């Protein structure tokens, strides 16, 4: 509902966005808007020209063509909102690509703990080159890392979400 | 059906049927998305364009109805 | 003159002082996961301060407390402390006149006042993780850290620990105890110095470090050579050579030693 990113380690964080479906239906959905809208801008163009299918006696039922041409702003504004929507749906997946690349990985996460258990063995000789102060402060660097991505995969889909 | 609103009625019963006809080439993708993983965001997005994708199958199904039906007179 | 607490009471005075955020060598990370937790979770760690006294009032902390840690948060200058011995134990010496150690164990941080009127006033606080033995006896060396990184490579690889220091500039009268240390009843440190002059945090490339083992404690000292390379020198623990050692260290940050 509303987490706190940087409460959880990055394996969770690199869990849970890592291994998913993939973006394959974001897409999926942002081509269909799109196609949707050149639907509804195509249908106003020939209803906007729905007289020329009335011959030349007109006298009488204008009122018919009047009455169907109020709806060329709704197709307007249905074009519109289903190109808004294309856009929204194509940068959703956007961030979600992007964010996988800056998410660590979890090989890379596990790799970590493993050298911090062997450089806690056996450290005298390298020892002002202080392995056990980087590899430990090379995972607080993936634990902000993660918590740093989910804030901003938040905030970018979120605000990739509002809309009217 | 009037005497010369018959491809007036045509034209119009012929876009309305294109409409449907792409509503529904469309309905069950825009309605139906899946996250593309399982943190929080990825489901609460990929919800809310559901949510926005069926409440807008559902108004512009019953606009088509309400744009085939406005010839009355 | 100190105050103990958990992770936990640790965080949240941190964050209604408003001192921000701890160290990462502390760890000290957020409770909960989640802010409609954070109702709850406000009301336990409130409510058992005011156990402890701390938090006598309602919410008032104890300047005290406030004071010491606010410069764990906000410091100046500081020592990064990770102490190994068989467990570890990692802390931190904050600085922004007067001075606040604080160590963490398993779950527990203990915050303490120390004074800074000589270098040597530290030899205690950066031996506090130690096993407490006395300064070994051997032959002073030095070895290229930058060379020296990479026999540890090896040893950790399964190398014959003994045929790798045949073969350096090593002599035989310090044999006995750099065997003595790669061997079970050992405890280190590693010391890294830093400072948040007007930029970033800034850490020293290397760091010092004492070793105590069984034949005694030994100092771990570097030292910038002639060609631009790390060189560390092995001697004696000395209580005297090894504040000395700190100061050289710490003089390569640009605002310079502590005195």
């Amino acid at each position: 509902a509303a987490p706190i990113w940087m409460a959880s380690p990055p394996e969770v964080h690199s869990a849970l966005l890592s291994n998913g479906p993939g973006p394959g239906s974001l897409v999926a959905a942002a081509t269909a808007w799109s196609q949707l809208s050149a639907e509804y801008a195509s249908t106003a163009a020939e209803l906007s020209g729905l007289l020329g299918a009335v011959p030349g006696w007109a006298w009488s039922a204008e009122w018919y063509v009047a009455a169907h041409l109020p709806y060329v702003a709704w197709l307007t504004q249905a074009s519109a909102d289903a190109a808004g929507a294309a856009a929204q749906h194509e940068a959703a997946a956007a961030a979600y690509t992007t964010a996988l690349a800056a998410m660590p990985t979890l090989a890379e996460l596990a790799a970590n703990h493993v050298i911090h258990t062997v450089l806690v063995a056996t450290n005298f000789f390298g020892i002002n080159t202080i392995p056990i102060t980087l590899n430990e402060a090379d995972y607080v660097r993936m634990w902000l890392q993660a918590a740093a991505v989910m804030g901003l995969y938040q905030a970018a889909s979120g605000a990739a979400l509002a809309s009217a | 059906v009037p005497e010369g609103l018959a491809a007036a009625s045509a034209a119009v019963e012929a876009l309305t049927a294109r409409l449907a006809a792409a509503h529904a080439s469309a309905a069950p993708v825009i309605t139906a998305v899946v996250p593309p993983a399982a943190d929080p965001v990825s489901l609460q997005t990929a919800a809310g364009f559901s949510a926005q994708g069926v409440e807008h199958a559902v108004v512009t199904a019953e606009g088509v109805e309400e744009l085939g039906r406005a010839g009355v007179g | 003159n100190a105050v103990e607490l958990t992770v936990e009471n640790a965080w949240f005075i941190a964050e209604m002082v408003g001192a921000g955020t701890f160290p990462w060598v502390l760890a000290i990370t957020t409770p909960y996961s989640d802010e409609a937790q954070r109702s709850a979770f406000f009301a336990r760690q409130r409510d058992e301060l005011t156990q402890l006294g701390l938090l006598s009032s309602d919410g008032v902390v104890n300047p005290a407390v406030a004071e010491w840690i606010k410069v764990v948060c906000f410091p100046e200058r500081w020592l990064d402390l990770r102490y190994v011995g068989p467990d570890l134990l990692r802390g931190i010496v904050a600085q922004s006149f007067n001075t606040v150690v604080a160590l963490r164990n398993a779950q527990l941080v203990t915050f303490t006042a120390m004074d800074i009127d000589d270098p040597r006033a530290l030899v205690p606080v950066l031996g506090v993780g130690l096993s407490a033995r006395p300064p070994a006896r051997f032959e002073e060396f030095s070895m290229p850290m930058r060379v020296g990184a990479r026999a540890d490579e090896r040893l950790r690889s399964g190398e014959s620990l003994d045929e790798v220091l045949d073969y350096l500039g090593i002599p035989v009268s310090a044999r006995p105890v750099v065997q003595a240390v790669f061997s079970g009843p050992r405890s280190y440190v590693e010391i890294v110095a830093g400072c948040n002059r007007d930029g970033e945090h800034t850490t020293t490339d290397v760091g010092l470090s004492i070793v105590d083992t069984t034949a005694g404690r030994v100092l771990v000292s570097p030292s910038r050579a002639f060609d631009g390379e790390w060189v560390s020198t092995f001697s004696a623990g000395t209580p005297f050579a090894t504040a000395v050692a700190i100061d050289q260290l710490i003089a390569n940050l640009p605002d310079g030693q502590w005195f």
